[PDB]
């Protein structure tokens, strides 16, 4: 009776989503055709019974640019989603956020809101929400702000989970992405309990250093992301030795109401090649989980102490494997915790192995673990992004378009203190007593 | 007659409760279908203490399951012997506590505690003569601590003349399972100490301490620990339900253990216990039983007995023994640890003999006594709540459910005063 | 066969293009599970205390045949030949 | 009643014990499975002297093996008779001292010695009345020596009322097995003299000759060497377990063998060993015939006193006559100021397989030379600070090192002056 | 519960192991692909998976891919774990300046990363083994720097070093004197012990005994691999008196400064068809002290002995060992010093040495590996110093090193370092 709806917004949000269902669709059994294969009722969290036969996953895709929507409906996944749920616009925002937050999105969020309630009605144990989108896009952000803003007033105490992919510190695809980057930081901070980094720059390395994929494409990154999402939903659809509910997620990873950004890491991830000559012992695997390079965020953990880490375990892992390996985590001196946190470990156990998309690069392994935690080193990205802003604004380059799109001049100024204020919050928190 | 009802809350309550009735049933010879199949008539005489009488001659244990996450109970029904439990005793919610003692003890449980008490008051009137209570709950979690203590607060208000046994798995610092362990323990300790008359604190780590070295089993699992703890408590009332030389009921064990009104903290012990290799070479005797009893590695608490001075000592064997030899065995032992035993009272070790052993062995013992070492547990819990309290870390949640800073300072106060007074008698001299 | 980048002889000639790199060691066997499985201890904690087996006692030694008496009843019966002595001893 | 526990440490301690009980185990006819299959009624009457009581009728020796290296424990288990011992009584570390005396005495011992100490009281506490502790160890072996001496010191303080017995094999120049030999031996006596009450020295090189010259065995192996000490062992406690004309508890011999306070090192021998024998054939080899297991030559000095043990039936008159005969014929192998310094006893059940046997025990003043050259090499190594830094960086200083020399140096002089004492 | 981690660097260091692992693979019985055909001894040099094959925890490092890939294209594709085969792009070309400051650090970070990853897998690390050849730039620069990092990261953990100094007269290198002298300073106070394996002395042993007139680099290797087994044999199998790694450095070094060692091996009988003999230990031991068979071109008789630890493997009984000790001391040609009345550590193992088939070794029921340290060792250093001194007089080849960032003074530092060490050897042997 526990379920959460999925909301997709933007190009990458949809593209990442496609991998999300492919993995999920395979695991619980429902084929692409949707007819249950030739009961357990463990998939009630993601799917809703149609009464007889196939199932309709709780999905709603949204994007103002038609190409992404068109691709899905001509592929092999046409028989799964309800055709009325694909709300698509006519004119793309062209990365002009103000186009999507003032003039265009407003005419489409309603239908986004309308199907929101309807899906809400069917559920019975609505637990939370998920947002899939990026910040370096005009159309994605503008709608992205509206859904959370609107949803926030409609429901309120209902939880919020944040998955947005920030631009990389050195690599990019647009030229004015930083403006979108901070602006989305202007409003999102007032509606989200969790925030996760997915800087695409770090993701590539996992393909080269370990995956040994010489020429990786976007497709590879998306497949991994779905693993992290599925990694988090195991404790919501099966019996676990120590279950953790979505309530106990902001329960431990949010020391203060404001600080809500986290960085994610998953391991192990090996192809068929390397893994053959490995033990995959819990001692080493957890040893790898904290490796400065396995984290999905291009940040230096060594530049700051730790605050609190929550890790989920799956597979045939035995309880005595974790804590014993858990205590050794403290023993290491290179990682120093914050003074006011006597303990920052949260443990999860379950009896389901990890699923691998057929024909992919991932390879089966009995045991796997995912790491999510909040650290004081996140500030650099906002530290690095913020300074890049003054270069853009120093001569108001590109100012002539956003302002006339419906956005007032002062809007940029106000976010500065919000970003500037956020910086001091981190600097003040870390100080020992 | 002279019986008690069973209520378990939170995931911990169900796992031990699921295990607890497992151990009891096999001793009473009743199949999970509720039908008695014992070989000796003696299995029946005190059968009303734990079971009622229903149609068809079958039996059903008197248990009720309470929590704010249904999955905890559902995993209990399909398990072996899970058909004994009364479905009418099942009650659940759908919101989840999030390991928040504020939400459980103020928002949801109070709305959910009505159903349990109503059913709770049912059997209490149903039972011919209630003798006391026994509630197992975990002080380190979210749902268990609040509704467990809140249910403790309500029930006592009607039966102030009864008794209660509190089995709690207190969290030690070596092994941690949550980031809010230091806080939630403190608040619950405030209510328990004012309402709980007899409570047992068990340390999971030490439970690993006993199993790893004594048991020496290759790889313990969650199934393994439950057996031991359930085994220990299951023998608490052992002599009660069977004929014996010196009847020892919950009431009598009450008198000889609690010297002062507030010091209601004890540690339990079970024996014999050892690895497979010791099975066919070690010798079993009352002297053999007792020595394991006093071993510092036997008590199931992280507190070191050598770190404190014992106050009270009561021993619960099982089987047929010669009272005299056990008399000296307890008698002599008191002689060789005078510094570790209370000095302002002589003969601080009790002997209890019930003719009935535990099935599968001929010598067994349950060790329960009072020692000051527990102050180490409370103290180490003392700073952890404080250590993260100065910056108000992770407080905005707690203040977010009708709770303010005023009470928190109170909770810290009582324990700090609680620990001192418990230690105050440590330096007392006649 | 290994003319250009078509088949495999060694790592040098692979030239993995497009998505990934070809298998090398032996292996992608399609769904073989890597690593030592766990959650195996044999004896159970509940089984620990209840049974408590014992020594079970060994087997004594088997005494040999007594021969001096063997002549005793042999003489009592009434047999004195070497061949007969062969007959009686078996019985 | 008057039962004795056993504790051994180090590779020499572990291996020797694995056979010593084997020699004893054959004595009372007790199977490796632990079931009784004996013949004599007197056989089961004192078995508590070395065996406890276990469920099912099995008897377990009260022996605990302590070491810092896993080689012996896992090796000793696999052999025959390796199942009698308590699986729980085993205690073992994970490092091994690497023949670093201080390592097993101050740093490695101080952390692990709790386990060995833990087991020690439990066995004793069950004893009806403690009679003594028997400890085997080597002064030339590192790990066992480091923990053994500290155990010796630890035992005495808690139990100042019971008698202690220890075994040491002091290395000699002929067979040198470790460059660190000189340092380890010197400190061994300092604590052994201070703590140990009864000590019996065995020189490894001495064993070789006995087998080569008397046994005449083609190939001497460690296994064969261990047996010789086992035969002498039982003679020490032979009468304590079986009846005899004049029983002799371990304390009686100590009372009748130790004349003074700080002369507590004795030389021993066993007979008969061969490749119808009468009493006289025993005595001649008793004080003669190269049977001494110590490099010291008792003809090189005078005897403080001696004791002889006879097993099997004999007429005490011969026992009295022979003892008197030997004293006169070998005056000067007996000093004037200890008239009639021989002790004797009789038992009625001799070794399994031998009719009449004798074990040599006589306090000989010649043992001084064992300290002498062992002392001699020590100064040579010390003079240049050779190998000194190993112990220096593990908690010890040169100040302690010298203190032993004075104690030993004072030890030799006082021991030497007892040879030249005149009345 | 006893393990070791293998570190091989440089083509000389890399190549030596190849014969080392092949001998090791044959000795334990593991198949070339790693799958057991048709216990727990492998745990000393192998770890479980634990359902399948076994793998040596060997790490291979070098700044040139030419040597590395041949292993990826040699007869041993499978065994070694590919992730640990960290390799560089360019070589230092006997340039310690280039191989120790310019490109070495670009791979120093990764190796330790794999080293730590290897350390945690096991639990009973007694000590590592380090290989390196001083007669090279890439090996010298990487090896010394790697040694420096290892000590600080761990500290007291034992380490064994197997160096190979240049031969007295035959040299494949022309700049070896420059690299070798500097290399000595780095390793003098960063590795506990090391031995001497001069090339020439390796050549002689094969000729005088094996009787082969066509020896190449190949043959020497099996000599190297053979030696390791003799020293390590006590670390894996039963013995009358087993010996461990810790009890090699705590017994052989008189003072902290003097910590070099020397090696020997015998008997070495050629693969003929003659009836041979039984080769009793007493006669085998005599062959372990004669200078001609000595593994290095450092005449022990030219100087004096300090302390010797001997290993006998096979079917040796201690009695034969003890007697052999005195007879060696009896001979006047060998003298032990006044401050070392006893200097012998004896270790007896039970396994008969396994001979790699198809080489030149043979199967012998007995053997011995003599490891002794004598004051005479200064002779090799003495000859090295003179070679170094002559070149620097006119500032030769110095210019190709300074411009790569190596400071100028250090050449003064190392040279005084050897002189300080050379003087140290002289004073130790002074009669009391
Ligand atoms: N993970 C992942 N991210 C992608 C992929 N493709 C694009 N992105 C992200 O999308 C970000 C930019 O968003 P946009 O390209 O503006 O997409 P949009 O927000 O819908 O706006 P439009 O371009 O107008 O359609 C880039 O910074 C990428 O990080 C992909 O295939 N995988
Ligand atoms: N024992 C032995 N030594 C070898 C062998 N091959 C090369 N060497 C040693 O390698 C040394 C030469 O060093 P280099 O040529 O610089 O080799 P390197 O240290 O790897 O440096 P680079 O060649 O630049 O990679 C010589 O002194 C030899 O002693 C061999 O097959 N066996
Ligand atoms: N022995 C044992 N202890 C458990 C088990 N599951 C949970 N626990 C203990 O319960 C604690 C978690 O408490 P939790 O269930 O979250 O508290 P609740 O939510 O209020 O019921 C952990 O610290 C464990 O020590 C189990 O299967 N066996
Ligand atoms: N009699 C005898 N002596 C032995 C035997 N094995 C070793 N030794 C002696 O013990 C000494 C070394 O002791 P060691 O084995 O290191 O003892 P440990 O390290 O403490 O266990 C050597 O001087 C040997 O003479 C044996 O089997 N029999
Ligand atoms: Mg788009």
């Amino acid at each position: 009776m526990r379920e959460v709806i999925s909301i997709h917004v933007g190009q990458g949000g949809i593209q990442v989503g496609n991998a999300c269902w492919e993995l999920f669709c395979l695991e619980h059994g429902i084929q692409p055709d949707g007819q249950m294969p030739s009961g357990d009722d463990a998939f009630n969290t993601f799917f809703s019974e149609t009464g007889a036969g196939k199932h309709v996953p709780r999905a709603v895709f949204l994007d103002l640019e038609p190409t992404v929507i068109d691709e899905v409906r001509t592929g092999t996944y046409r028989q799964l989603f309800h055709p009325e749920q694909l709300i698509s616009g006519k004119e793309d925002a062209a990365n002009n956020f103000a186009r999507g937050h003032y003039t265009i999105g407003k005419e489409i969020v309603d239908l986004c809101l309308d199907r929101i309630r309807k899906l809400a009605d069917n559920c019975t144990g609505l637990q939370g929400f998920l947002v899939f989108n990026s910040v370096g896009g005009g159309t994605g952000s503008g709608l992205g702000s509206l859904l959370l803003e609107r949803l926030s007033v409609d429901y309120g105490k209902k939880s919020k989970l944040g998955f947005t992919i920030y631009p990389s510190p050195q690599v990019s695809t647009a030229v004015v992405e930083p403006y979108n980057s901070i602006l989305s930081t202007h409003s999102l901070l007032e509606h989200t309990d969790v925030a996760v980094m997915l800087d695409n720059e770090a993701i590539y390395d996992i393909c080269r250093r370990n995956l040994d994929i010489e020429r990786p494409t976007y497709t590879n990154l998306n497949r991994l992301i779905a693993q992290v999402i599925s990694s988090l939903t195991a404790s919501l659809r099966f019996d676990g030795a120590l279950n953790v509910d979505i309530t106990e997620f902001q329960t431990n990873l949010v020391p203060y109401p404001r600080i809500h950004f986290m960085l994610s890491s998953y391991a192990p991830i090996i192809s068929a090649e390397k893994a053959y000559h490995e033990q995959l012992s819990v001692a080493e695997i957890t040893n790898s989980a904290f490796e400065p390079a396995n984290m999905m965020a291009k940040c230096d953990p060594r530049h700051g102490k730790y605050m609190a880490c929550s890790m989920m375990y799956r597979g045939d892992v035995v309880p005595k494997d974790v804590n014993a390996s858990i205590a050794t985590i403290k023993t290491k001196r290179t990682i120093q915790f914050v003074d006011w946190c006597p303990t920052g470990f949260k443990v999860g156990i379950n009896y389901q192995p990890p699923t691998v998309v057929p024909g992919g690069d991932l390879a089966k392994v009995m045991r796997a673990v995912c790491m999510i935690s909040n650290s004081t080193a996140i500030a650099e990205v906002f530290s690095r992004l913020d300074h890049k802003f003054d270069l853009m604004y120093a001569k108001r380059a590109f100012v002539h378009w956003y302002v006339g799109e419906g956005m007032e001049e002062g809007e940029f100024s106000e976010a500065r203190e919000d970003l500037a204020a956020l910086e001091k919050d981190y600097e003040e928190v870390g100080i020992e007593t | 007659m002279r019986e008690i009802v069973h209520i378990q809350g939170g995931q911990c309550g169900n796992q031990i409760g699921a295990k607890f009735w497992e151990v009891i049933s096999d001793e009473h010879g009743i199949d999970p279908t509720g039908t008695y199949h014992g070989d000796s008539d003696l299995q029946l005489e005190r059968i009303n203490v734990y079971y009622n009488e229903a149609t068809g001659g079958r039996y059903v244990p008197r248990a009720i399951l309470m929590d704010l996450e249904p999955g905890t109970m559902d995993s209990v029904r399909a398990g072996p012997f899970g058909q004994l439990f009364r479905p009418d005793n099942f009650v659940f919610g759908q919101t989840g506590a999030g390991n928040n003692w504020a939400k459980g003890h103020y928002t949801e449980g109070a709305e959910l505690i009505d159903s349990v008490l109503d059913v709770v008051r049912k059997e209490a009137e149903g039972c011919d003569c209630l003798q006391g209570f026994q509630i197992t709950h975990s002080l380190g979690g979210g749902t268990g601590s609040g509704m467990g203590t809140l249910l403790i607060s309500k029930v006592r208000e009607e039966y102030p003349d009864r008794i209660m046994e509190t089995f709690s798995v207190v969290p030690s610092p070596k092994v941690s399972d949550t980031v809010v362990e230091p806080y939630n323990a403190t608040l619950s300790v405030h209510q328990l100490v004012e309402n709980a008359d007899e409570c047992m604190v068990i340390d999971n780590e030490a439970l690993y301490d006993i199993c790893f070295r004594t048991l020496k089993l290759t790889t313990p699992t969650y199934g393994d620990l439950n057996h031991l703890v359930s085994a220990a408590m299951s023998g608490v009332t052992c002599c009660l339900r069977f004929p014996g030389q010196l009847n020892s009921d919950l009431r009598k064990l009450a008198v000889n253990l609690i010297p002062f009104p507030r010091l209601h903290f004890f540690m339990i012990g079970f024996a014999p216990l050892t690895s497979r290799g010791s099975q066919q070479y070690r010798a079993l005797t009352v002297p053999e039983l007792t020595q394991q009893m006093f071993d510092a590695k036997n008590m199931m608490c992280a507190a070191d007995p050598r770190h404190g001075r014992y106050l009270t000592a009561s021993a619960l064997f099982r089987g047929r023994m010669s009272t005299k030899e056990v008399d000296e065995q307890m008698l002599n032992v008191q002689n060789k640890n005078s510094s570790y035993f209370v000095e302002w009272i002589p003969n601080n070790i009790k002997s209890s003999i019930c003719d009935i052993p535990p099935k599968g062995l001929k010598m067994a013992v349950t060790f329960v006594g009072n020692s000051t070492a527990i102050q180490e547990m409370f103290k180490r819990v003392a700073e952890q709540f404080t250590a993260m309290f100065r910056r108000k870390a992770f407080l905005h949640w707690y203040t977010g459910e009708g709770m303010d800073e005023m009470e928190f300072t109170e909770a810290e106060s009582n324990m700090n005063d609680l620990v001192s007074e418990y230690q105050q008698y440590q330096d007392a001299t006649a | 066969y290994p003319w250009n980048n078509r088949t495999q002889n060694t790592l040098l000639l692979k030239d993995d293009v497009g998505r990934s790199k070809p298998s090398a060691y032996s292996l992608p066997p399609v769904d073989y599970t890597y690593g030592r499985p766990l959650e195996r201890d044999e004896e159970g904690a509940k089984e620990v205390s209840m049974t408590w087996k014992y020594h079970a006692e060994t087997r004594p030694k088997e005494p040999d045949r007594d021969f001096a008496k063997l002549n005793k009843m042999s003489l009592t019966q009434g047999l004195h030949k070497s061949n007969q002595f062969s007959d009686y001893r078996k019985r």
